[PDB]
RNA sequence: AUCGCUUCUCGGCCUUUUGGCUAAGAUCAAGUGUAGUAUCUGUUCUUAUCAUUAAUAUCGUCCUCUACCGAGGACAAUAUUAA
RNA sequence: UCCUUGAUGAUGUCAUACUUAUCCUGUCCCU
């Protein structure tokens, strides 16, 4: 039940200096995983043919 | 020859630490039987009281008793004052803080998020690569 | 680079910055008034001063919002405490409040720096 | 007892949401937890709402799942509030009804 | 010099003051004395230090010379310099004279003379053999 | 003459951070060593400090540390009636905060006020009776003061509440610390009657072993294996009774 | 093996620490002048603290007593001899 | 019949450079 400290992307009330790995620990935009579909292939191939 | 090992686990409770502290203090104390049996022979039947006996508002401790109490309590206060041992301050680590509170916030951040932000640290040291 | 270091070190707004200077000036004017009052008490001149405020003199005059301790089952009227020894010929403002933490940890990090650098 | 009129509405909503979260985290923690840590969870709620407005996926790497679920709940509540207020104000600015210039700029910025 | 921590320098008999020196840092200047050469000033600031201000047209305090071996929390005092500008003697509340080497900027000697706080200290301008002090205890002493 | 040339040092961000921390543009100097004379100036110091603490109490209102700092400052100057007032005000604010009771009682113990502290412990165990800290420290104060019978009575008041395993063991260890294997046996009888568990009967039987009461231990064993029944028991009871008769 | 002291290492507490809101609340490049102030660079003068002994005897301030005066006590160096 | 601790020319004066109760609103140079 321990709560980690909030490191915000917006607010820095006491003007601290936070290490870059800590500052960019936004995992959701690293696990978002832009995954392509397989129907682009049919389109591209049919257009070249 | 005897042998005993007593380490501690984590915190978990302010009452478990109390109980550990109490067991330490209560093993350390040694009774003097002379005063004990003196008070026993003096008080007689009421030396083994119940909840509602009568003796609640009567006892007057002699100066040596209160001196022993105050000495014990000062030892206890000192042992409590040594609770957070100050870790030594090396200045060879590349500092990462512009302030004194900033350093302790970065330490708490390395406690909590140090297990996760370990690849990005490797990137930052190898030249923002991989 | 100089402006970079000066803007990295800053964490304070305007109002905190003026309050820090105001506290320094309060310390200075308190020492100056203390010098004047100590000279008057030394040579011997009983000039009094005013005070115009509602509260504030209630602190040394008596106990501020006094609660008597709730009493019972044990007589607590005879016993009383022994006051503090003045010793007004060694005593310092620093001596009452005690050493602030940054001084002690500065001495400790200095000792650590010496024992790391010499070894 | 000052009334919540028109210039106090958003501040009072944020004053009451934060108190509701205070009550819920006082009741959610189990029996032997140190009863600090309210301020930190409130900072996380602020951050989850800013990531909601930023359309940034919000995920704190270690965080207890009752706290994470409760923050997601109250962030969804404030999101419904923000969005329904934007719908109402846009219908007012469309129909020609009396609106402040500040709520015109606020409505543009929400939309 | 004034209770408000500033210095006012003036030409003689003219009201306006040409140079005004203040820094938020400096606590006060209850006593100020002028070197026998007419080149340097010495103030016993409340802040527990002695400040040297150039007598020379440029009234700018200089970092090189400073004195902080002695404590006057908040006492008026006299600072004097041994003729030939070899030494500076401060008298303090604690009662101990502080003798500094001007050239070398270091407390060379110290005395616990007086059992009550001591104010003015004068170096005899002609004789190098002695200085004269006074202080609350009501006695004038010669060292 | 300025020369463009590729360097060797190549300044980095952590060097900028190191040089920015060493500027010290928020670190004010400490106040000067100010020797205080006779008690006018001492009272002026006290006026400033009391004003500071009372102002911190005004804004925070709750925040129990503010009260503790102000009371510790009052106890350091041996003005402990002020601190009695401060702790009583703090208990008016929050009576359920247990370290506040602890600091108030340890001030009254520390300053040789046995009788005030004793009143405080009585009020503490009355208002917050399930806090075991209070009972341990009060029965320990009565033992350090030599009031054996007083600690007996406080332990009896504590056993009235049916606390837990460790409270009864601490009372038994108190008794055994002095003498009185018979009275510790009575407390053991009450303890097995108010905490029926296999490990408690095993511990009481181990007690009767270790003080050489093998007939009493066997009677405990025969009263335990009959009390538990037939269908419930795990190994441990019959394991310990087998090891005893072995 | 046990107890105490010291040096070194390490774990735990270390929310003791980021104390609201919105339309990220909004916005986002530059010299014109002086005198005045501050900082840096040279021009000039750094190495040490200074000056008989032994023996004997006894004007100023303060306190007390008696009727400004007298007496007693204490303190402040003085004299002689000899290298 | 006391009493407490050390960090390598300096210090002072003059000259030069950089920011206004205080305001005005933008252009050079070679193939
Ligand atoms: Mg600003």
């Amino acid at each position: 039940w321990k709560i980690p400290p909030c490191i915000s992307n917006w607010k820095n009330a006491k003007g601290y200096t936070i290490p870059l790995d800590k500052r960019l620990a936004a995992d959701g935009r690293g696990l978002q995983t832009v995954h392509i579909n397989e129907n682009f292939a049919k389109l591209a191939e049919a257009l070249y043919i | 020859k005897k042998k005993r090992k007593n380490p501690d686990l984590g915190f978990s409770d302010y009452a478990a630490a109390q109980l550990r502290q109490y067991h330490r203090l209560t093993k350390q104390i040694k009774p003097d039987m002379e005063t004990y049996e003196r008070l026993r022979e003096k008080h007689g039947e009421e030396f083994f009281p119940t909840s509602n006996s009568l003796l609640h508002g009567t006892h007057v401790p002699s100066t040596e008793e209160i001196d022993r109490m105050v000495i014990d309590l000062e030892k206890q206060i000192e042992k409590r004052d040594k609770y957070s041992r100050r870790r030594p301050y090396n200045d060879d680590a590349d500092i990462d803080y512009i302030n004194e509170r900033n350093a302790k916030f970065n330490k708490k951040a390395e406690r909590f998020y140090g297990k996760y932000t370990a690849e990005i640290k490797q990137n930052l040291e190898r030249g923002t690569a991989v | 680079l100089s402006e970079a270091r000066a803007r990295l070190a800053n964490t304070q707004g305007k109002k905190a910055k003026r309050k820090a200077r105001e506290k320094q000036l309060e310390e200075a004017r308190r020492l100056a008034a203390l010098q004047k009052r100590r000279e008057l008490r030394a040579a011997g001149i009983e000039i009094q001063k005013k005070r115009k405020r509602k509260r504030g003199v209630d602190y040394n005059a008596e106990i501020p919002f006094e609660k008597k301790p709730a009493l019972g089952f044990y007589d607590t009227s005879e016993e009383n405490y022994q006051a503090l020894d003045a010793d007004f010929r060694k005593l310092r403002q620093q001596d009452l409040d005690g050493e602030l933490r940054s001084e002690k940890e500065g001495r400790d990090r200095k000792k650590d720096k010496q024992h790391l650098k010499r070894k | 007892a000052k009334t919540v009129t028109k210039q106090r509405v958003e501040s009072h909503f944020d004053l009451e949401l934060r108190a509701a979260v205070m009550h819920d985290i006082l009741d959610m923690m189990p029996e032997g937890i140190k009863q600090n840590k309210a301020r930190t969870i409130l900072q996380h709620l602020s951050e989850a709402w800013r990531c909601w407005k930023a359309n940034i996926p919000w995920k704190v790497p270690g965080l207890p799942t009752p706290i994470e679920n409760m923050i997601l709940r109250y962030v969804k509540a404030k999101a419904d509030w923000w969005t329904n207020t934007a719908h109402y104000n846009r219908e007012r600015i469309r129909r020609g009804a009396t609106v402040d210039k500040t709520v015109c700029k606020k409505n543009l910025g929400r939309l | 010099t004034s209770d408000d921590k500033s210095l006012r320098v003036w030409e003689w008999d003219i009201p306006v003051d040409f140079k005004y020196i203040a820094e938020p840092s400096m606590h006060s200047m209850p006593a100020v004395t002028l070197s026998p050469n007419g080149k340097w000033l010495a103030c016993q600031s409340m802040d527990n230090q002695i400040l040297i201000f150039g007598a020379q047209n440029r009234f700018r305090l200089n970092k090189k010379k400073i004195f902080k071996g002695h404590m006057v929390a908040g006492y008026a005092c006299q600072v004097d310099f041994s003729p030939d500008m070899s030494y500076v003697i401060s008298g303090d509340g604690n009662g101990k004279l502080n003798i500094w080497d001007w050239k070398t900027t270091k407390l060379y000697s110290r005395f616990k003379a007086h059992d009550k706080v001591c104010i003015g200290a004068v170096w005899h301008p002609h004789e190098t053999s002695k200085v004269i002090t006074c202080g609350w205890d009501g006695l004038i002493k010669l060292w | 003459v300025k020369n463009k040339a590729p360097a060797e040092v190549q300044i980095t961000a952590e060097q900028l951070l190191r040089e920015a921390k060493e500027r010290e543009l928020e670190l004010l100097p400490p106040p000067p060593q100010q020797k205080i004379t006779d008690e006018e100036e001492l009272n002026d110091y006290k006026l400033r400090k009391r004003k500071t603490f009372e102002d911190n109490i005004r804004k925070n209102r709750t925040v129990i540390s503010n009260w503790i700092k102000y009371a510790q400052w009052e106890e350091s100057l041996k003005e402990i009636q002020r601190a009695r007032s401060i702790y009583e005000r703090a208990l008016d604010v929050d009576y359920r905060n247990i370290t506040l009771w602890l600091k108030y009682a340890e001030m009254e113990m520390k300053n040789r006020q046995v009788n005030h502290a004793r009143n405080i412990w009585d009020r503490a165990i009355t208002t917050l009776p399930r806090v075991n800290q209070f009972w341990y420290k009060y029965t320990y104060m009565e033992e350090m003061l030599g009031n054996v019978a007083g600690a007996r009575q406080v332990f009896e008041r504590w056993m009235e509440w049916q606390p837990e395993e460790q409270a009864w063991h601490s009372y038994i260890n108190f008794e055994l610390r002095y003498k009185e294997v018979d009275r510790a046996r009575t407390i053991y009888e009450r303890f097995v009657l108010v905490h029926p568990d296999v490990k408690n009967w095993i511990k009481y039987a181990r007690f009767e072993e270790k003080h050489a009461y093998f007939a009493h231990a066997r009677k405990v064993y025969e009263r335990a294996v009959e009390f538990f029944g037939d269908e419930h028991m795990d190994e441990h009871l019959y394991v310990a009774f087998a090891k005893f008769e072995e």
